[PDB]
This record gives structure tokens, sequence and C-alpha cells, in this order.
């Protein structure tokens, strides 16, 4: 099946929604809806909020998909609706380059080609450039 | 160089930039005892939303259907992060007299006409060949 | 909560007849006015703003 592990556990919760993204020349992302119970009282009623507590704002995120790797990124952006008696959140996920988006660099690159230039500026996250 | 030391405006982006990381809203219902700057709190709740939050403003909405709603906001939109508007043109003027440097550079006070402004002086630097 | 009171609104079924002795005036004549009062008006385009009423009721 589906299992969303988080931070290296397997994080027993509730997808109603998961979609991946996957772009030809874009970071590729993974929404997630979870529900976070509140009718069924007891032992199980505070044992879900340990569980969303582990979600903080950068975190490895795996998904799998029939027992093969389908997402493998780390979180960003994560929203909670709590209309009424409903209470929702929603993940997001990216890759290993949303590292490289959100920072101003500058460097010069003399005498260089144009993969040593570009498999060197990937590297910078971890990112393995086969080419 | 922006302004004399870059320690305001380097504090003042990092704060514009965290008003974007926690940003939503609380419907309410009906009250006028909420400002943009309150900085309430979030206690009873689960482990997710717990805790103190900076307003950014309220919306009212009254209408038929769900009466009077005191809607709060929470956080800022975006920035564009310039130290100034940017010109990016060349503009011409007029040297100016003369006045002295009061920053004890020795820069040239000039008119610029794209200004209407025929009384104030405009310090500028001068560019030449060789200097040394 | 409250959001809006519904008109009050009535029920009422009538019947004509003119074929027993008594009737004379045919029922063409009373329900050319029903049909007209209860209708858009040609003046402004709109009803007629009716007012029903009884005895003691």
């Amino acid at each position: 099946h589906i299992t969303l592990d988080i931070a290296g556990q397997r994080s027993t919760l509730g997808i109603r929604r998961l979609r991946v993204q996957q772009l030809i020349n874009e970071i590729p992302l993974a929404q997630l809806e979870l529900h976070i119970p509140t009718d069924n009282h007891g032992a199980a009623d505070n044992a879900v909020q340990h569980e969303v507590s582990r979600f903080t704002l950068g975190v490895r995120v795996g998904i799998a998909q029939d027992n093969k790797p389908l997402f493998d990124g780390y979180l960003v952006q994560k929203k909670m609706q709590l209309k009424g008696k409903e209470w929702s959140v929603r993940l997001e996920a990216r890759h290993a380059l949303q590292k490289l988006t959100f920072l101003p660099h500058s460097r010069v690159f003399r005498q260089q080609d144009d993969s040593t230039v570009m498999k060197g500026l990937l590297q910078s996250a971890g990112v393995k450039l086969t080419q | 160089l922006p302004e004399a030391t870059l320690q305001t405006l380097s504090n003042s982006w990092l704060n514009y930039q965290q008003m974007t990381g926690v940003q939503g809203h609380i419907v309410l219902a009906g009250t006028r005892d909420f400002a943009p700057g309150e900085s309430i709190t979030l206690s009873g709740f689960g482990a997710g939303l717990d805790g103190t939050a900076m307003l950014s403003g309220v919306n009212q909405q009254f209408d038929t259907q769900y009466g009077w709603r005191s809607e709060l906001v929470i956080g800022l939109p975006a920035s564009m992060l310039e130290p100034a508007p940017p010109v990016r043109s060349l503009h011409i003027g007029t040297v100016a007299g003369f006045t002295a440097d009061p920053q004890h550079l020795d820069r040239i006070a000039i008119h610029l006409p794209a200004l209407n402004l025929p009384d104030s002086l405009i310090f500028a630097r001068l560019s030449k060949p060789w200097a040394s | 909560r409250y959001v809006i009171s519904e008109p009050v609104g009535l029920n009422l079924t009538l019947l004509f007849d003119s074929q027993m002795p008594g009737n004379t005036t045919p029922i063409e004549t009373q329900l050319a006015m029903l049909k007209s009062l209860c209708a858009v008006d040609a003046a402004t385009g709109s009803p007629y703003f009716l007012r029903i009423t009884w005895g003691k009721m």
C-alpha cells in the first residue's frame, strides 16, 4: 500500500489526498492531506496529537507506493484548517533541489566546461548529476 | 551604501521575511476588541496550533447570513527587497554653482531637470578617465 | 442563529357559479378582475399590492 515515512518512522495516520507532481525543469513536489480525528476520545485522542507534532518544517519525508519509493523529499508549508469539528492538516514536500532556490549566490567560473559548471552547482545540496 | 550603518536595514529585511513564515486568518464572530497589533495567543488546542501570534488586521464582514464576523488576519504577503525603488536610466543635469560637500568627499553639487526642483541641490560623484 | 423570517403566506380557495337562478352575473366578469389584479399591471410593470379583508376576522 502507501506508507508515509517522516523522519524515519512510518507514522500511522490517515491520508485522504496524496498527489505527487514531477515536471521537466522544475522541483518535484508532493501534497499530502491528513485528518486529525477529534470525535474518538480517550487514549488515542492525545496519541494522535503526538504524531502531528513531529511534523516540523524541514524533515525527511518519504512516500512509498507498492513497496517502491515514490517521492523522498524534505517538508515545506504545513497548513492546517480547523473548520467546525473538522481539523485537517495539509503537507507539502519538495525535492533536494529546494535547497538551491532562494539564496542569492555569486561565482565566476573561469576556464570550465558546460557540465563542470553545473555538476559542481547541483552538488551543493547532494544532488548527483548523471550525464 | 544605503544608510549610514546597515544594522537596521539588515534587521528590517530579516523581520519582513519572518512575517511571511506564519500567515493565515481566524474567523471569529463579531467583536471590536481587536486591533492590527494585538499579539493574541492560541491555548486550548492540540499540539499543532498553540502559541502567541501577532495580528496584521481585522475584517468586519456584515451580511444577512452569518451575522457579524470579525475576521482576524495573521502575517504579511511578500516583499520586493530593494534598498530603494530603482531608476535605471541615464539622466542629464546642470552643475549648480558651488557648494562644499558636507560628507567630505569631492562630490559636485548638480541639478536634475527631470525633477522640477530648481532650488534644491544634489551632490554627485565625478568620473575622470585617469583619475589616480 | 436567526437568519431571516419568511413572509406570511395566505392560502385561500374560492368558487364561482352562474347557473342557479339567483346567480345571474356571468362568472367571467367576476374572473376578469382576479385574473387582472393578480397579474402584472400594464402601467408600471409590477403586481398590484392586494389587501384581503373580512368583516370581523
